RNA sequence: AAUG
RNA sequence: AAAUACAUAGCUUAGCGGCUAAAGCACUGGUUUCAUAAGCCAGCUAUCAACAGUUCGAGUCUGUUUGUAUUUA
RNA sequence: GCCUAAAAUAGCUUAAUGCGUUGGAGUAAGGGUUAAAUCUGUAAAAACCUUGCAGAAAGCCUUAAAGUAAAAGCAGCUAUUCAUGCCCAUAAAAC
RNA sequence: AAUCGUACCGCAAACCAACACAGGUUAGUUAUUGUAAAGGCUGUAUAAAACCAGGAUAAAGGAACUCGGCAAAAUAGGUUAUGUUUUCGUACAAAACCACAACAAAAGUAGUGACUGUUUACCAAAAACACAAGACUCUGCUAACACUUAUAGUGGAAGUAUAGUGUCUGAUACCUGCCCAAAGGCAAAGCAAACGGCAGCUGUAACUCUAACGGCUCUAAGGUAGCAAAAUUCCAUGGCAUUUAAAUGAUGUCCCGCAUGAAUGGUAUAACAACUUCUUAACUGUCUCUAUUCUGGAUUAGGCGAACUUUAAAUGCUUGUGCAGAUGCAGGCUAGCUAACAAGGGACGAAGAGACCCUAUGCAGCUUUAGGGCAGGUUAUUAUUCAAUAAACUACCUUUUUUCUGGGACGGACGCUCUUAUUAAAGAAACAAGAGUGAGCAAUG
RNA sequence: UUACAGGCAUUUAAUUCGAAGCAUAGCGAGCUAACGUUUAGCAGGUUUGCAUAAAUUAAAUAUAUUAAAAAAGCAAGACCGCAAAGGUUUCUGUAGCAAUAGAA
């Protein structure tokens, strides 16, 4: 079997994942939306109450 | 055993096997579409609707 | 060779002799892992992966390896055959585990590098290693079972296993249950090594090996009592050639064995050689299995042509 | 150098 | 019933156109031995299924009448 | 304290022999019998000098066994475990 | 907080089967001691034929039925002292004893496979296949092998000779003999648990018989043990014993056995079997031999409304005749008319351009030491830093495999001369008959 | 000799209809065969080989121990059997309810 992905490889790929960030407003509450660089789908990740803008969480 | 029941309908199977997206994915399927345009059939694929 | 007297005696420790309560239990002999101290649970989460079964089908979707498929779920373990990463750091054995994909036993070892977190690895268990033992590798290690050293620091008569053909790729040669290899002599840059099959070969002195044998001495005493026992392992039944029709096999006809025994593709299978006469690796083989000199094999049809 |  | 082979001293076994004959056992006589066997020496069987042909000349080549196998119905 | 052809356990030594063994040199036989032949060789054997691999057995000491190991049995070297045997010095009021 | 589904059918007259088709169709829930809450559904008009189907009862006998206990019936269930066989786990026999209403169905003998399993959808479920297990051979890791145009890539396997590929035997117990000559294949000049083979004649022991024992020929070797009237035997229903009143049957035994035989395995074997064979107990409408009866159809009435088939018809018997078995032709006979209910002799009755056999400008699949080729792999030789050529082995491609004939096959025959019968001109056939020949001579011109 | 009408012949689908088949390219695994991933199902009973606990419960109470279904478990290609999956024998049916069904 020439193609196997071990847990160490899975974690390395997960840690090397890039995102595009966009701020949105919903019902007066600010949310952060992100899109994976290798996909075309956006999703709402978190709210500003749990995230600190300007850092790398 | 009783025969004659070779058709077991399935909507997902019908779209995946004979759909327009499938016919456009290969050169031979594209040629099939042209042949049906040349003959002038009103419905091109089982997947078509307005 | 299995005999019914062997099961009746019920002598060898470490085996489960199932009482003949049913037709499928009369000839069944298995291994008692609890009596041996071998762990038979789930593998380590960080050293294992769940994969689908292939059933002997390639990327073209056609069957290339016959009589496979239909068993239980498959899980693979990652084994470190080359211990070059942890050369200096000593390791402590935590458990000895059973793996249905191999015939030997695996050992779980924890390393504690200075200034870092503990590290876990799987190794092929040597013959006489139990939980709590200490394993060491690299220069400055004793010549004892479980130690990995280059061939330049191993005595001639010491049995070894898990030998590397290439300097750093990893051990490939001696892995099966209760097998070993020996060193006969050491030359300027090569050592003469006798392999488990009885072949004498040249191996570079910078390769590494593990002292001892493999850790399962009850492999040949097993007897599967049922057809379904091997079905659960992932093996399917096969049909004899003379039972088929002419369009399926060369033996297909009504008569049995009209022609000499051969493969389904017509190659004689009772002594015809399949190794290439001009194989590039002939420069490293001294004597083949059975005692045949390499030159006798390499130059056999050339003399007939002349 | 078997036999009586 | 057709088809392929074979009938050779007392018995196995050479021979298949120049004469109608080879070898081994058996049989007979002698020698050795207290005597019988083994061993040695010398002899003997007109030696060629039956009939009609071919040929200067046929056990030998061609047909028929008998006997024996082998295959087929 | 010493000894042991006693038992169990584990390491070590090689005279000779065998070969689908290495290199050198050399050319018709080698082997065997009452007498022969099968067999092995001349396509390079045996014999001679060297190389590699392997199993079994223990020359002189060595003699009974005189140890008697309970009988069956027991001697290549070294060590461990254990049981005897020798010297010297002790021991038991009831077994 | 947007977007899409929400009706109706869904064990069915609405989905899959051309149909309102006795067929097929997934999951989740509900009442009920001997019963059963909720909910759901509903059939033209009659009856005192034959006959057919599915049930019930039956005197006396109890397999006498039949290819065969087919079908039907049957105390069917539980606990046992004792005995037998075992692979020691099992399995079987058993006087007797114990049962509220429901549910109910044997043992032994032989043959073959160990066992549970699998198979020809639509005539074969088996002794066939698989199976755990035994053996042989190949493979040193970029393993052998398979897929592929392969220079890729992938399976083997992320496994490493206690492993993987191929082949034949087929649990287990006791066993498993000889041959590598010729023609091939493979290999290290050897290989049989690779493909295969494993004789004949003749003389001899008190009377007889037989041959313990001799002689000869030939071969690579000449079939050893075991078993044996077989799932194998032409004579054949072999001889003897048991079984029955009666035995082409079954079991036991005798045995060079047309043509048994040891891993294409030999001989046994507890358990197991909708497998084949024979027997015992019981039971019975299977039978002597049938009778009565219930339900549904047929049959009578109203309504609705098919199909096979049809050259034309006003369509008797009998013997003769004839393309050789006549409703229709010739002789001898036959005289109220049309249907209903019932039976099935004939109309060489209906359905499907006979499958058997032979004949083709035949077709197709399979096999091989029938002919030719090289276009994959292996192997051999040569050359450049994944190549070229091929009388080899494997795979693949393509082509050939007469006619005559008292049907075809088997056998025999096919050119050219002489002679016999079909009279005395010539000619004249049959797988009619009787004989020659495919040369010789330098002189035999 | 040239032209025209006719009969016959040669070549080209050449009097009409009819094979089993051969070659090239595409469409099919919603039936069926094997396999992959995910999911679900199998009443009620019977026989047998094993399994003991954060400290099982009592008595002995040291010593020596003893009794108890004191176990919310594993194993069987195990047995009688409702569903379910099959298709052993019989009868019915035979353009049939059905181009393979019904009852036992
Ligand atoms: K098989
Ligand atoms: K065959
Ligand atoms: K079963
Ligand atoms: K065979
Ligand atoms: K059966
Ligand atoms: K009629
Ligand atoms: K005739
Ligand atoms: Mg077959
Ligand atoms: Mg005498
Ligand atoms: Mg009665
Ligand atoms: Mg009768
Ligand atoms: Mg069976
Ligand atoms: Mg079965
Ligand atoms: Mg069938
Ligand atoms: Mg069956
Ligand atoms: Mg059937
Ligand atoms: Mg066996
Ligand atoms: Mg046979
Ligand atoms: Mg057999
Ligand atoms: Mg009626
Ligand atoms: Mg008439
Ligand atoms: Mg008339
Ligand atoms: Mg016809
Ligand atoms: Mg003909
Ligand atoms: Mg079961
Ligand atoms: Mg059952
Ligand atoms: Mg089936």
């Amino acid at each position: 079997r020439k193609n196997i992905v071990w847990p160490e490889q899975l974690e390395e790929q997960k840690r090397n994942k890039q995102y595009e960030y966009q701020w949105v407003i919903s019902n007066g509450k600010k949310f952060i939306a992100r899109r994976e660089s290798t996909s075309t789908k956006w999703e709402i990740w978190k709210s500003i109450e749990k995230v600190t803008p300007g850092q790398k969480p | 055993m009783k025969r004659g029941m070779t058709y077991q309908p399935s909507r997902k199977k019908r779209i995946n096997k004979h759909g327009m997206e499938k016919r456009l994915g290969t050169e031979d399927g594209r040629l099939t579409i042209l042949r049906r345009l040349e003959k002038g059939r009103w419905r091109l694929t089982v997947d078509m609707f307005r | 060779k299995y005999t019914y007297k062997f099961k009746q005696a019920r002598a060898v420790p470490g085996l489960v002799y199932w009482k003949p309560r049913t037709p499928g239990l009369r000839h069944k002999i298995s291994i008692d892992y609890d009596f041996l101290g071998v762990y038979t649970g789930a593998p380590h989460k960080d050293l294992s992966a769940a994969v689908p079964k292939l059933s002997g089908r390639n990327n073209h979707g056609r069957i290339t390896a016959r009589h496979r498929g239909g068993g239980m779920k498959k899980v693979l373990r990652q084994v470190d055959y080359s211990r070059e990463k942890v050369d200096g750091i000593p390791g402590v054995v935590e458990r000895v585990e059973k793996d249905p994909n191999r015939s030997g036993f695996l050992a779980l070892v924890k390393y504690q590098p200075e200034g870092q977190l503990p590290i876990f690895k799987y190794h092929l268990a040597p013959a006489e290693i139990k939980a709590g033992d200490v394993l060491l590798s690299g220069d400055g290690a004793p010549v004892q079972a479980g130690s990995t050293l280059p061939l330049r620091s191993i005595p001639l008569g010491t049995p070894i296993h898990n030998l590397e053909l290439t300097p750093g790729k990893g051990g490939q040669l001696a892995r099966a249950a209760n097998v070993s290899a020996v060193i006969q002599s050491k030359q300027l840059e090569n050592a003469i090594v006798k392999l488990p099959s009885g072949e004498i070969r040249l191996i570079n002195l910078d390769c590494r090996a593990t002292v001892g044998r493999v850790s399962n001495h009850l492999q040949r005493m097993i007897n599967y009592g049922k057809a379904g026992e091997r079905r659960k392992l992932g093996w399917r039944p096969s049909v004899r050639g003379i039972a088929k029709n002419p369009n399926d096999h060369p033996h297909g006809g009504r008569t049995n064995g009209g022609r000499p025994s051969c493969t389904p593709w017509g190659v004689y299978c009772k002594g015809q050689r399949t190794r290439r006469r001009n194989n590039y690796t002939n420069k490293f083989i001294i004597t083949r299995k059975g005692g045949q000199p390499i030159r006798k094999f390499a130059e056999a049809k050339k003399l007939k042509a002349r």
